[PDB]
DNA sequence: CTGGAGAATCCCGGTGCCGAGGCCGCTCAATTGGTCGTAGACAGCTCTAGCACCGCTTAAACGCACGTACGCGCTGTCCCCCGCGTTTTAACCGCCAAGGGGATTACTCCCTAGTCTCCAGGCACGTGTCAGATATA
DNA sequence: TATATCTGACACGTGCCTGGAGACTAGGGAGTAATCCCCTTGGCGGTTAAAACGCGGGGGACAGCGCGTACGTGCGTTTAAGCGGTGCTAGAGCTGTCTACGACCAATTGAGCGGCCTCGGCACCGGGATTCTCCAG
């Protein structure tokens, strides 16, 4: 896999800010957003893959990044 | 006419905001989230509801951040957004 | 049900248990749960009001998060004692700039 | 496998009854009984442990309540929680 | 009954603070706003902490109290022990 | 001729000298005496620590000095050195207070 | 309190210096926030996987989720080497 | 001391019946206290280095609450890790913005 | 374009002290050595959802020309907050004086876990049905 | 749209079992009383730091206005994302062991705590050199 970051496009970065409440969006915006959702899924991915790795499991289960989630003080419903 | 400045876009954010799907395309999503992940075990193995937890969640965030940043460039007599500002809301976030 | 007994809903038996085997202390009083049960049906009360309101006032007849959504970010009260809170599938409420 | 659906929607149909439930909704709900169960459980946990107490009775809930939610929620929740447990162990 | 203490914080002493806090210039109105933010915060601290010193039935706030209340709103201070 | 320096030698290096100390700043029995008055509304003739009043001294005004680093991050984007209330309402809001 | 010890570890890092009371104060404080966060996120780490027993697998995993980067390395360099060598006795 | 047989310097002993007095998990293992006192012990001699070496750089042999402030504000993991922690007469770390100083 | 006075600060030095660091009894909590019951380590196996590839469908991304609307700098206004001098009290501290409720010890109790049994509530699981899609006249 | 046909997600029904209710014992957490005292409150009284007040007044907040770039948007271009469909298999989860490990009790004992030194780091202080600044050049 290479350069999927990119994949994620601008059209798709202007939905958010369109259910964001933005009318006007530098064109330098994109990227830094990337760079800002890169981190933070990195930060997903990390605890995530730890909870994987540490229970001997190699499928990550949504249970688990509820707990990720929860940790980070961001609490996600929707699954009973 | 050439549908004026402002009234699409006041429109098009009545439209999204007034609806709840998935707006991020998934199998760049996924290969992505899969992409970031191989620098601790490459070709994970995940849950589709997983990946559209993650995308709620992401999603949710980035509108949250939208929001901060449009109140701080208002505040701040602007109505455009810039990058320093974003890293001004993070700051003030404490990111 | 003890619910029942008491007037209410929610399992107090289950929550009983639960709460008793919640690994916080090995014993916990008899009144805790069902004072428990009863607020969090009480919130469960107003929570179903307002999207109950919400749907029927919406034209639907089947609640949805989207009424959920609206349903806290119209209570100050939903949106305080819920401000860490990421809703799933829920949207945003369109409140909408003074600019914009 | 536990839930807390029926439950929901007995309260549903005592409420509103002519208004129905999608299943995504009810699960999402049910999440959030399982916030308000950690949050409650926590701090009650919190409250009895800083004055070294080994029993959780009603007035450690009802003063966690009271720290939890602001103002007059709060005077419906304990209002309701009196009357329900009074009511109950009265009878 | 006393009344209108929180002016008793004045003008200069809110400039000690903000000047501490790193502000260089400081609005006429800045002053009594701040009281008003700071009985706000307060109150959002010292009736819950207050509210833990009545659990224990006490009159004596203890600093126990003020140690759970501002752990409580993730404003941990260090230096009791 | 008239001694004065120019508006922001003695105020900086003010701020420098506080930078240095680690001392409470503000009067301390009137504002024991406003906590004691506030303190009226929840039960009245109240006993209080007083090390725990100057926690409360401590730790309210370290909240407020953040309040006013970030305040003052506002005022540095919007061209000015002067805090204004809707900044404080801004930095409020962001943070999740209203 | 802790001060005995941290008064060790000072012995061990530098000789010839001294702490204030307050300061001292201070990493008690420190350590039973440390203490807390462990404890809590460790206990429903164990929870988690429905386990009634906190080993050294729980807590190593804990420590990384709960401490960044190279400070959680040392940590289970220092960690690993300190067990083995106390367990091996 | 089970740390003084190990060759470390933190009370296993008390942390661990804390831990059985302190209503976290049913049951404890045994290496637990080892590899967690461990920690803190690394991480607290950590805190002192800095601290002993930001008192010497201030020309004093005491610590004092504002070596702790400069010494935990001027290290990024100790800022990330306490980024909503502020202790007792710490005080503020000297920054002022170059908008704000006069320009000579 | 830059130095001169002088307040602020650095530094050198001298004084006092009280808090800090070291000593000294005095318990009781940490350690051992077992023991007991069980949580959990272990091996093998199903199936099923994840994976993986084929193939059709079109939603979605990309590029360009265009204009406006948004940031931003220049330029101008002015009043308000800084600077400093003056008066005033009320902050600060030390001292005097009273006494409540916090902390301790002990009493007395009544309340919850543990055993064991029992059963209908609660979980899984198809079945009807009506909200709503589709065709032709 | 009438009428007639056709679907799917949720309301409603069933069978099976297992988790909670009864009642009792047993031990111990918590209310209660009494009681000492120490820190808490509240006063007197002296000293003086500091707030209030006010008077300039330069400068920072703010507006107007004019310039120009760049980002949005329509419209036309291009396509791989998405769905369905087929096929495979690793590994989640299950099933069946089986015990060494962690809790527990009792016995041991030396580390760690409370009270008590006593002295020197640092606060305070005073005095001179330097540095930095404002206002002269």
């Amino acid at each position: 896999l290479r350069d999927n970051i990119q994949g994620i496009t601008k059209p798709a970065i202007r939905r958010l800010a369109r259910r964001g409440g933005v009318k006007r969006i530098s064109g330098l915006i994109y990227e830094e957003t990337r760079g800002v959702l890169k981190v933070f899924l990195e930060n997903v991915i990390r605890d995530a893959v730890t909870y994987t790795e540490h229970a001997k499991r190699k499928t990550v289960t949504a249970m688990d990044v509820v707990y990720a989630l929860k940790r980070q003080g961001r609490t996600l419903y929707g699954f009973g | 006419h050439r549908y004026r400045p402002g009234t699409v876009a006041l429109r098009e954010i009545r439209r999204y905001q007034k609806s709840t799907e998935l707006l991020i395309r998934k199998l760049p999503f996924q290969r992505l989230v899969r992409e970031i992940a191989q620098d601790f075990k490459t070709d994970l193995r995940f849950q589709s509801s997983a990946v559209m937890a993650l995308q709620e969640a992401s999603e949710a965030y980035l509108v949250a951040l939208f929001e901060d940043t449009n109140l701080c460039a208002i505040h701040a007599k602007r109505v455009t957004i810039m990058p320093k500002d974003i890293q001004l809301a993070r700051r003030i976030r404490g990111e | 049900t003890r619910s029942s007994r008491a007037g209410l809903q929610f399992p107090v038996g289950r929550v009983h248990r639960l709460l008793r085997k919640g690994n916080y202390a090995e014993r916990v009083g008899a009144g805790a749960p069902v004072y428990l049960a009863a607020v969090l049906e009480y919130l469960t009360a107003e929570i179903l009001e307002l999207a109950g309101n919400a749907a029927r006032d919406n034209k639907k007849t089947r609640i949805i998060p989207r009424h959920l959504q609206l349903a806290v970010r119209n209570d100050e009260e939903l949106n305080k004692l819920l401000g860490r809170v990421t809703i799933a599938q829920g949207g945003v409420l369109p409140n909408i700039q003074s600019v914009l | 496998k536990e839930s807390y659906a029926i439950y929901v929607y007995k309260v549903l149909k005592q409420v509103h009854p002519d208004t129905g439930i999608s299943s995504k909704a009810m699960s999402i709900m049910n999440s959030f009984v399982n916030d308000v169960f950690e949050r409650i459980a926590g701090e009650a946990s919190r409250l009895a442990h800083y004055n070294k107490r080994s029993t959780i009775t009603s007035r450690e809930i009802q003063t966690a309540v009271r720290l939890l939610l602001p103002g007059e929620l709060a005077k419906h929740a304990v209002s309701e929680g009196t009357k329900a447990v009074t009511k109950y162990t009265s009878a």
